């Protein structure tokens, strides 16, 4: 509601079913992949990554 | 009569061996083990 009084364009009820897809698809998918410390680890001769 | 000589098929051997061949016996097909060892050796950490 705040976007629309000073741009000038778009409709108050379609940016709030877009705001909302926008924010939890984005908590569904990247919730459990390791970007951290470490990834894998395989042991036949040492390796790390 | 006649003599023989028989062996194993194989004898891995060298300090630091045992992580390396063990990862031979499961990359071919094998899913279920047992194991035996004595009392001393199982509440040591071997």
């Amino acid at each position: 509601k705040m976007a629309v009084a000073e741009s000038g364009m778009g409709i108050v009820e379609d940016k709030v079913i877009k705001n909302h897809f926008a924010s939890e698809y984005i908590y569904n998918a990247y919730k459990d992949e390791k970007t951290c410390g470490v990834l894998s680890e395989d042991d036949t001769f040492g390796t790390i990554t | 009569n006649m003599l023989w000589h028989k062996l194993p098929k194989s004898i891995y051997f060298r300090r630091g061996s045992l992580p390396i061949a063990l990862d031979e016996v499961i990359t071919d097909g094998h899913k279920r083990a047992l194991i035996v060892t004595d009392r001393f050796l199982f509440n040591n950490g071997y």
